[PDB]
């Protein structure tokens, strides 16, 4: 299982930051775990961003 | 979540770092080496993951959660964060605990305070820099004062870094207006290391 | 209201509604099919 991040390392202010993760060794279809992001500002603590999953329920 | 800023120990000794604000059992701890990615060393409190030594143990008592590392070694030197689920599905992380297994010996910090220059005031800018170095452990808090009352504005402090002599060093940057610099005679810089504090003062 | 013999308690009583009643029945278990092979040619579907 390997997670490879990809996208622009340099973005201008007020613009739209876009990033894409490429998973290897596992399926995003799997309902065992959620997939999302966690960003760590330079010399600072860990902050939760968000996660989602297509594995749904009846509603 | 409240995690202690620093933690130290000798090789073979056992360290227990705490965390508070956890009302649930979803508490988990992480290990992040400097210049590397964080790794989960524990989950669901005490439970251990694959390829993780027995000496790492999670514990939670009341509203307080605790991690315990016995038999310290070089590779245990890193920043340790704790995290847990809260409410419905949101999750938060603590400030993290920095544990260092660096070599001896302990030492008091050293402060050198420099007032703004003559050329700098010409740019209509005033900046004072406190240089703190040669201290153990590698976590130190810095405070600023003007004449008497403390200064809460313009404070920029960064995480210390190890030097060639293995002693940590840090620098705090205070940026203000030249008006408040000439008005207030002396500016004090307080540096707190393991309870004891070291102060410096400069006046034009 | 319909009944074969009304005063008789041994006979069931059939009722016909005016307005339909909304009813929901769900299977709040999200399942998978094993489709195990007990051949030759036959395959049984187990509950995963
Ligand atoms: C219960 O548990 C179940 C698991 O046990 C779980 O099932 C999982 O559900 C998710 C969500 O639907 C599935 O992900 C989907 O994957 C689709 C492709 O699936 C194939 O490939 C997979 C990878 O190999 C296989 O795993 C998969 O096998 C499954 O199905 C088999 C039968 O076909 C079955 O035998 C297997 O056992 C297994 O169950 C299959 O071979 C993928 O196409 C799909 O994406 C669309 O659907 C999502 C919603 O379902 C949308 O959110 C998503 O955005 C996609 O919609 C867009 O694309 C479609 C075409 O790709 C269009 O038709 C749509 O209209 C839509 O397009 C519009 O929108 C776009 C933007 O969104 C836009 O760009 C377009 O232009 C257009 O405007 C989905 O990701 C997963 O595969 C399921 N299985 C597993 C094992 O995880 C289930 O969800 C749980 N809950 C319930 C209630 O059942
Ligand atoms: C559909 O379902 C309904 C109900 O859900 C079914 O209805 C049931 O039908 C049966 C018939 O098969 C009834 O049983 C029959 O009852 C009659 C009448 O009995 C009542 O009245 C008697 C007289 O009442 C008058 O007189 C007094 C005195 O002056 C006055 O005060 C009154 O106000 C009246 O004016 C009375 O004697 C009865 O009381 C006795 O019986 C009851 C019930 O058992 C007891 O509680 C009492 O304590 C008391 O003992 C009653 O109040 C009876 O006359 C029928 O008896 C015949 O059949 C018997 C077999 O069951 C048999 O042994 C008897 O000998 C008698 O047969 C006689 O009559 C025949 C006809 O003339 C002759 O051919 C025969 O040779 C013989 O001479 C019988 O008991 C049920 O009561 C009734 N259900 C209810 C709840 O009332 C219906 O059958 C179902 N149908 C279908 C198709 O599904």
């Amino acid at each position: 299982p390997q997670l490879q991040e990809s996208g622009p390392t340099l973005v201008e202010a007020s613009e739209t930051l876009s990033l894409t993760c490429a998973v290897s060794g596992d399926s995003t279809a799997a309902c065992n775990s959620f997939w999302g992001w966690v960003r760590q500002p330079p010399g600072k603590g860990l902050e939760w961003v968000g996660s989602l999953s297509h594995c749904a329920s009846y509603w | 979540l409240t995690q202690p800023p620093s933690a130290s120990g000798s090789p073979g000794q056992s360290i227990t770092i705490s965390c508070t604000g956890t009302s649930n059992n979803f508490v988990s701890w992480y290990q992040q080496h400097a210049g590397k990615a964080p790794k989960l060393v524990i989950y669901d409190v005490n439970k251990r993951p694959s390829g993780v030594p027995d000496r790492f143990s999670g514990s939670k008592s009341g509203n307080t959660a605790s991690l315990t590392v016995s038999g310290l070694q070089t590779d245990d030197e890193a920043v340790y964060y704790c995290g847990s689920l809260v409410g419905n599905w949101d999750v938060i992380f603590g400030g993290g605990t920095k544990l260092t297994v660096l070599g001896q010996p302990k030492a008091a910090p050293s402060v050198t305070l420099f007032p703004p220059s003559s050329e700098e005031l010409q740019a209509n800018k005033a900046t004072l820099v406190c240089l703190i170095s040669d201290f153990y452990p590698g976590a130190v808090t810095v405070a600023w004062k003007a004449d008497s009352s403390p200064v809460k504005a313009g404070v920029e402090t960064t995480t210390p870094s190890k030097q060639s002599n293995n002693k940590y060093a840090a620098s705090s940057y205070l940026s203000l207006t030249p008006e408040q610099w000439k008005s207030h005679r002396s500016y004090s810089c307080q540096v707190t290391h393991e309870g004891s504090t070291v102060e410096k003062t400069v006046a034009p | 209201i319909r009944s074969e013999n009304i005063t008789n308690n041994a006979k069931n009583i059939l009722v016909q509604f005016n307005t339909p009643v909304q009813i929901n029945c769900t299977r709040p278990n999200n399942n998978t099919r094993k489709s195990i092979r007990i051949g030759p040619g036959q395959a049984f579907y187990a509950t995963g």
